């Protein structure tokens, strides 16, 4: 499992998971708060 | 001498230990990263199997497993298309109205305003109009419900898992030896008989038992819900006997050599179906039966383990004349030991066949309601043409790779390859001259026409009214094909295609297929195509023949296949490697295929596609190809400026995304010019200044940032150029053909 | 069907192809042919053990059966194609 | 011995295996560079498994029709082998105590236990005799050959006391199994062609063989 | 030696039989690391204990529902309690999260530092939070009967019984969810329907489990 976690800790896998999390957060934010143009 | 199943048990152990060690395949990358260049190298030498080790057995095993993984990816893609057609499509509604409801199989989520892309495609659905032609293909196979497509998606997923398991098993549990891979005679016998022949026979059986009765009932006006299920038709002989009386006799006429009794589902109708617009499925079934018999017969040509059959080495050595020296001596050993040579041959023939597929599919539409869908026709022709061109460029690339790495002069003393290398200068000089001649006689005609039209002298142009250059050979061949069913084809009812001549076929008010007439503009564009093809061949052949050595650099083979240059010496040796020749051939292939697809789109929208009115057929552009395609200004104004109105005003409708891509594709392409017109020295010094800025704030990474290599810069530039141009044309064609087609 | 022209032609074709290979007149599993169409020994990997006086194995029977079937099917369809 | 023998197949076929007639023109038992499932141990094991399963299948496919024609069983039973719920499109029997899916789940659990323990004994010889299985592990030890386990239950009457007698019985088993496999293939082909039971085909052929054969059943 | 989940298959190295209910079942090697296995052991114990409480409550409520007592089903008890009693659902959720947060946070920080909660920083209680083993928090509060501090063999037997009953309760809760989503009634209603006709009332005839049936 140590090798599997080390593989999941590589730059492309970490980048994929992080961008998926950030994109999902932004998408859900725009979903529950439609059309935010100002504060 | 014996053909058997040689294998090794558990050669590699299944573990994740190497997943945590990047670059373990190569000895140079196994050390680890020190500079950013290494990272790029990690992706550039990933599939370069003959660079990791010199063992041919290891390379062959890796190739086998790579093939299995690729087929697994393809099965995932097919299963996805079937699942999308089964749960996010309007195939059931399209079956009830294939002439008014637009095909669609993709829905978007209502987020950030993208729901506008869910256009009203018809049949009580909102989505994106697809152009892959899957609806017509499913209609041709007899699919009448979403359950069948869902089951096919599940079967595709299972097949994908099986392909992945097969790759893992053949790499870590039972890896075949090198002698098993070198059984080209047995391999060809199986691929000819088993794969092609059995696949054609199985598809013929499905077409006879499912496609033919279901599609016949669909063309007879029966509702898709009331049509019997395929197994119902496959279980009783009453329904099949009613739809086809020959089925009442069973398989008895086949064994009694009374095949003429099967003249109700195995004919030579020719032409197209007047109801659907596509080819007759009875003719396709008969076609598949004949193809299966031919391939099964061809599958018993080479000797495997018995005396009967052939030895390809014997046939190759028996072919030798007085003007070729020794002949094909050593070619068998070349193709049985070098994967790059086989890849070159396969990629060339595969790309050529892909382009042939595109031409045969627009000319003879085999799927029902396919010709009436102009979007699908244009997209399919363009897609298959691009795939064929890319595969051809790859063929030239692998030919150069074989010439650099796997070529050995000790086994090519006086054969054909050695003589070709001996007179490569004459080959390149004559091909260069014919390229110049074709360029002058092809481009000068358009420039002369532009000049005469601008100078107010239309009578001095090269057109039908003025000096005409009629393609008499093509017109005569068209006439011969049109008259063939009366003298040379007594058993054929109609011609192979309607483009030769005769009456046109229209379905649902739209012209399915009408005859195509060639004039001066067609002659000029055909010569343009020939010139561009010749130049692409010149660049690729020059990179293949001069890959080992040249008059400028005699030891090019020592520098490898992919290297930037040999220095600024000898006046400058920039782009002397064979890789750079492939890099230039990519641009020329893009130019050639772009002109090909432009000519196809203009000719189809001008003289073939169009609505059907009362006593007359009106085309999309009004038949302006025979008058405006002989000048560059005509191509820029009538075909590029006029036809791009749909993609630029698509904003606010369901095609707005295309417009966005139309702009985005203009960006990427221009982005390519940053990597093609500059050099890495400037970028390295700029990176040094940025590194100083990082060092000041203690934010400099340990991995030293290095600019892209020269070869990487060229690859990035050509990749962006191709993506930008292809995506631009894709958006323009799709938006235009969907709006007015 | 027995006694018809189709059955007679197919039987004669298969028997003719089987009689040629056994009596040394057609390519077999034991004797191959050169580029000048001359019989010569082969290098078969199987080496089927047969009791026939000329070494006629079952592979020869299958090959000659397929050849005779092809010639017979072609002849019958050709005669039926010319109205004879 | 049989037809199709070759000098190449005789290199590894020396009569050691039961029923060895030297018939291997496809060379599937060559131990030189063998692996996966194409190897002598697995191939012989699969052949004996197919032999026994086909023997039970052939007997079970021809028994209800013969018993029905003899009047031993009533008229509610005595159906074709492919009409007993095996293939619902070909016909199904609703006289069972439950629907075929419930019985299929019972078969899933039962066959999984039997087949998985059989496979584990093949992968590890004698491993089915250590773990507790309600005291039944005393008869699941087997022997060195996975194809012929034996023991108190699999060899109830302890037949084949002498090695020659056991070899004779093994040859009889493999020959009867091959004949049963060919019979099962014939059963399937006759069911697809004639659309009737195998015993019905045998009776129809015995009445008038010239008018009842594969040549007359084409159309 | 000891029985395993798959007879004939050798047990893995990370599963040596020291833990309760050890059958060597780990085909994905999720618990190969010692700290990961420790965390998964505590997770399995908590899951089994919660599943045991849930299975007991669901069975008792369904028993009261089958007899004329008016007990609502387990899939409607929340709505019945919130609408019958003037109870605010978010307030109850926040109170439950507060209590569970305090308990689980103390347990988590005890897992990180064993015996740290026994310092006396929580009202002076020391031996009540010292902890015995991983996932087994002995003391006078959690085990007032003192069964974990006497007769070691009986304690190990009870540990095996606890892990096996927990796994069975987890399977039972999964079965409750599947039965409610496939048949629509409670578990005892399904049991009565099956006992009334076992040959025709099962998963092979519900029309949902097997789609090809």
């Amino acid at each position: 499992m140590k090798d599997f976690t080390t593989y999941l800790s590589t730059a492309p896998v970490i980048a994929t998971i992080w961008f998926t999390f950030t994109a999902g957060l932004l998408i859900e934010i725009n979903r529950y708060f439609p059309d935010p143009l100002v504060f | 001498k014996k053909v058997k199943i040689a294998v090794d048990r558990n050669p590699v152990e299944t573990s994740f230990e190497k997943w945590a060690k990047p670059g373990h395949f190569s000895r140079t990358l196994s050390k680890g990263p020190n500079t950013t260049t290494w990272i790029w190298n990690l992706h550039a030498d990933a599939h370069d199997f003959d660079s990791h080790t010199s063992d041919l057995e290891e390379i062959s095993r890796k190739v086998f497993s790579a093939h299995f993984g690729q087929l697994g990816i393809i099965f995932i893609w097919l299963s996805g298309m079937y699942f999308h057609g089964a749960r996010f499509s309007n195939y059931e509604a399209w079956l009830s109205d294939p002439t008014h409801i637009k095909p669609s199989a993709q829905v978007v989520w209502p987020i950030v305003g993208q729901e506008i892309l869910n256009g009203d495609v018809g049949g009580g659905f909102q989505g994106i109009q697809i152009t892959s032609g899957f609806f017509q293909l499913w209609r041709a196979s007899g699919i009448t419900s979403e359950l069948q497509l869902y089951t096919t998606a599940i079967g595709g997923l299972v097949m994908a898992a099986a392909m992945f398991f097969a790759g893992w098993f053949h790499y870590h549990k039972a890896a075949p030896k090198l002698e098993w891979f070198q059984n080209v005679e047995s391999m060809l016998n199986h691929h000819l008989g088993g794969l092609l022949g059995l696949g054609s026979l199985a598809w013929a059986g499905h077409q006879i038992h499912v496609s033919l009765p279901v599609n016949k009932l669909l063309d007879a006006g029966v509702d898709p819900k009331e049509i019997p299920l395929p197994h119902d038709l496959l279980l009783n002989r009453a329904i099949m006997a009613d739809l086809y009386p020959s089925f009442a006799k069973g398989i008895a006429p086949f064994f009694t050599l009374n095949w003429s009794e099967y003249s109700d589902f195995l004919t030579f109708k020719g032409g197209l179906n007047p109801v659907t617009g596509g080819l007759w499925l009875s003719d396709t079934a008969h076609h598949h039966v004949a193809i299966a018999v031919l391939f099964l017969v061809a599958g018993h040509m080479y000797r495997t383990n018995w005396g009967i059959g052939h030895s390809m080495k014997e046939i190759l050595e028996a072919h030798r004349g007085p003007f070729t020296g020794e002949g094909h001596v050593g070619l068998y050993e070349i193709l049985t030991t070098s994967w790059h040579a086989q890849l070159a041959i396969n990629l060339a023939l595969f790309g050529s066949l892909s382009i042939i597929v595109a031409h045969h599919m627009y000319a003879m539409p085999p799927y029902p309601y396919l010709a009436t869908d102009y979007g699908t026709q244009l997209s399919l022709f363009t897609h298959h043409t691009w795939i064929g061109g890319f595969c051809i460029v790859g063929a030239g690339a692998h030919a150069a790779i074989f010439m650099v790495r796997d070529y050995d002069p000790t086994n090519n003393y006086n054969n054909l390859l050695d003589r070709v290398i001996r007179h490569r200068d004459a080959i390149i000089s004559h091909l260069n001259w014919v390229c110049i001649f074709l360029g002058f006689h092809s481009f000068g005609l358009y420039i002369h026409n532009d000049t005469m039209s601008a100078l107010g002298r239309p009578q001095d142009m090269f057109s039908d009214t003025a000096i005409q250059l009629q393609p008499v050979f093509a017109q005569w061949i068209q006439n011969t094909h049109f008259l063939a069913p009366q003298l040379t084809a007594p058993n054929a009812l109609a011609a192979t295609s309607l483009t030769w001549g005769g009456d046109l076929v229209a379905v649902g008010g739209k012209v399915a297929m009408m005859p195509i007439s060639l004039g001066t503009s067609d002659f000029m564009v055909h010569h343009i195509h020939a010139f561009t093809i010749h130049v692409t061949v010149l660049i690729l052949l020059k990179g293949v023949l001069f890959a080992r050595s040249s008059r400028l650099i005699p030891d090019k083979a020592n520098l490898g296949f992919r290297f930037p240059c040999d220095g600024p010496g000898r006046g400058g040796t920039c782009q002397v490697s064979a890789w750079d020749h492939v890099f230039l051939g990519l641009f020329w292939m893009y130019n050639s295929l772009s002109i090909v697809i432009f000519h196809f789109s203009w000719k189809m929208q001008s003289d073939v596609w169009g609505t059907v009115t009362a006593s007359g057929v009106s085309h999309i552009t009004g038949g302006n190809f025979a008058q405006s395609a002989n000048t560059i200004n005509g191509w820029l104004r009538d075909f590029l400026w006029a036809q791009s109105s749909q993609v630029i005003q698509s904003y606010g409708s369901a095609l707005s995304a295309y417009g966005l891509i139309f702009l985005g594709a203009h960006f990427v392409w221009a982005f390519s010019l940053m990597f093609l017109f500059s050099g890495r020295g400037y970028w390295q010094e700029l990176i040094e200044s940025i590194v100083w800025a990082h060092n000041k704030l203690k934010v400099a990474p340990a991995i030293q940032p290095r600019a892209l290599s020269i070869t990487q810069g060229r690859a990035v530039g050509v990749a962006h150029y191709l993506l930008g141009g292809i995506a631009t044309t894709w958006s323009f064609f799709l938006a235009r053909i969907i709006s007015v087609g | 069907f027995i006694g018809s022209s189709t059955n007679l032609i197919m039987v004669a074709s298969t028997t003719a192809t089987l009689a040629a290979a056994r009596f040394g007149l057609a390519p077999t599993v034991k004797k191959n042919t050169t580029a000048g169409l001359k019989l010569v020994d082969s290098k078969n990997s199987a080496g089927v053990i047969s009791n026939d006086p000329a070494g006629f194995t079952i592979v020869d029977v299958l090959a000659m059966g397929a050849a005779g079937h092809g010639l017979g099917v072609g002849i019958v369809l050709g005669l039926k194609g010319i109205g004879a | 011995l049989y037809v199709g023998a070759s000098q190449s197949s005789l290199a590894y076929l020396d009569g050691s295996l039961p029923g060895d007639f030297g018939f291997d023109p496809l060379g599937l038992l060559d131990p030189v560079n063998s692996g996966g499932f194409i190897e002598p141990k697995w191939l012989q094991y699969s052949e004996v498994i197919h032999a026994r399963w086909a023997m039970l299948g052939a007997a079970g496919c021809i028994a209800p029709e013969v018993l029905g024609a003899a009047g031993l069983i009533p008229d509610a039973t005595n159906i074709k082998w492919f009409e007993s719920g095996v293939i619902p499109p070909a016909g199904s029997y609703n006289g069972y105590w439950a629907d075929p899916y419930t019985i299929f789940f019972v078969e899933i659990v039962a066959m999984q236990f039997a087949e998985l323990r059989r496979l584990q004994d093949f992968r590890y010889p004698g491993s089915m005799g250590q773990q507790y299985f309600l005291g039944l592990e005393a008869i699941f030890k087997g022997s060195g050959d996975a194809a012929y386990p034996g023991g108190p239950f699999f060899n109830l009457f302890n037949l084949g006391k002498t090695e020659a007698a056991m070899k004779e019985l093994k040859l009889k088993e493999i020959k009867n199994g091959r004949l049963a496999m060919l019979a099962m293939l014939g059963y399937g082909a006759q069911a697809v062609m004639t659309g009737k039971g195998p015993f019905q085909n045998l009776v129809e052929h015995l009445a008038d063989p010239v008018n009842n054969n594969i040549l007359t059943n084409f159309g | 030696v000891r029985p395993v989940w798959f007879p004939g298959n050798p047990p893995p190295a990370h599963l040596d039989g020291s833990l309760a209910g050890d059958y060597g079942f780990d085909p994905l090697f999720l618990g190969q690391e010692p700290q990961t296995l420790k965390w998964y052991v505590q997770a399995e114990l908590v899951h089994g204990r919660f599943a045991m409480l849930g299975a007991a409550g669901i069975i008792l409520t369904s028993i009261g529902a089958k007899v004329g007592l008016g007990f609502p089903e387990w899939y409607d008890a929340g709505k019945v309690v919130v609408e019958k009693n003037n109870i605010d659902f978010p307030t109850l959720m926040v109170i439950q999260f507060y209590l569970m947060g305090w308990a689980e946070t103390k347990r988590w920080y005890d897992f990180k530092n064993p015996g740290s909660q026994a310092d006396g920083s929580f009202l002076g209680f020391t031996e009540e939070f010292k902890g015995l083993e991983n996932g087994y928090p002995g003391g006078r509060f959690f085990d007032p009967m003192g069964l974990s501090r006497g007769d070691a063999a009986k304690y190990q037997e009870y540990k095996q019984k606890e892990v096996k009953n927990g796994r069975l309760a987890m399977i039972a809760c999964l079965g409750f969810a599947a039965q409610y989503a496939a048949t629509g009634k409670g578990p005892l209603d399904n049991l009565a329907d099956h006992l009334a006709d076992p040959n025709h009332v099962n998963f092979a005839t519900n029309g949902v489990s097997i789609p090809i049936a």
